[PDB]
């Protein structure tokens, strides 16, 4: 029975809450909280070891941009901090590669990353890779066949529709084809073949469209859209569905758990989390 | 994007 944790989060100020959902029996669970609150943060699974990265902490003392790595151990209910990151990164994108955490783009201050650095757990090291074509901030990523993509998110200037592929064995990015939309804190995951792009902003609306790119094909297309407009969601897949979590929609933060059943082209509402947040990280284990 |  793997379970969809959901890590920090924003509503107020940035959160600690780790909470954990069992789609097969609907119950939410508490975890320990989080050693320092996060948003804009990632989420991903390694040896069953959740890690979240980076994010920052928007609080009453002011703001910190996080280059934080920790280690959440679902089998003692304990955190554990690992290496920092080279800088930090918030609004960060995240991918795993050959039991590797792969850290892509985000921001510090000011300064809009296009750098790239990735993580051994055996060594608890981090080494930088390749830059990105592109500076990008609340970026997706995704990983298909051993191959990493990192698609939307904003420059600094634009926010972006564009999108590219990391090949790790040359140890370089190509732009692949655009999405259909300007996507800035858009949920990106995979699910069979395709990599998916689930909400974000455009510099105007948070937008409920979802489109999905065909790595056969190289084409971008619409799907059926969300019920909830959203962006800065939580997005994972859990038995050959996506689920995703929360969100800002222009008004609410949202609580909505929304369903995506890829064979029937259908979004069903199945759970609330225990309170409205954006900017969560999220994984499956 | 104040919201996150």
């Amino acid at each position: 029975g793997r379970l969809i944790y959901t890590a920090g989060g924003y509503f107020r100020q940035s959160l600690s809450y780790l909470e954990a959902y069992n789609p097969s029996d609907g119950t939410w669970l508490r975890l320990a909280d989080l050693q320092v609150p996060r948003s804009g943060l990632a989420g991903c699974v390694v040896g069953g070891l959740l890690y979240a990265v980076g994010g920052r902490n928007n609080s009453p003392d002011g703001n910190t941009d996080s280059s934080a790595l920790d280690c959440y151990n679902p089998m003692t209910n304990q955190w554990s901090p690992c290496a920092p990151m080279s800088v930090p990164r918030n609004r960060i994108g995240v991918g795993v590669i050959d039991g590797h955490i792969y850290a892509v783009g985000g921001s510090h201050g000011c300064i809009h990353h296009n750098s790239v650095e990735r993580y051994e757990p055996e060594r608890d090291e981090w080494h930088l890779v390749a830059p990105m074509l592109t500076r990008r901030i609340g970026v997706g990523v995704a990983v298909l066949n051993r191959l990493l993509y990192a698609v939307g998110g904003f420059d600094g200037t634009n926010r972006l529709n564009s999108a590219e592929c990391y090949y790790p064995e040359r140890n370089e990015w190509r732009m692949i084809t655009a999405m259909n939309t300007i996507r800035s804190g858009a949920g990106v995951c995979v699910l069979h073949n395709c990599i998916y792009a689930a909400g974000g902003y455009d510099g105007q609306d948070q937008l409920n469209s979802v489109e999905r790119y065909d790595v056969e094909t190289e084409t971008w297309t619409f799907v059926a859209p969300m019920k909830h407009r959203r962006s800065a969601l939580g997005i994972t897949v859990h038995q050959g569905r996506i689920y995703v979590l929360g969100g800002y929609d222009g008004h609410t933060f949202l609580d909505s758990v929304e369903c995506y059943d890829p064979d029937t082209d259908t979004w069903s509402e199945v759970t609330r989390m225990t309170s409205g947040r954006s900017g969560v990280g999220v994984a499956v284990t | 994007e104040w919201w996150w």
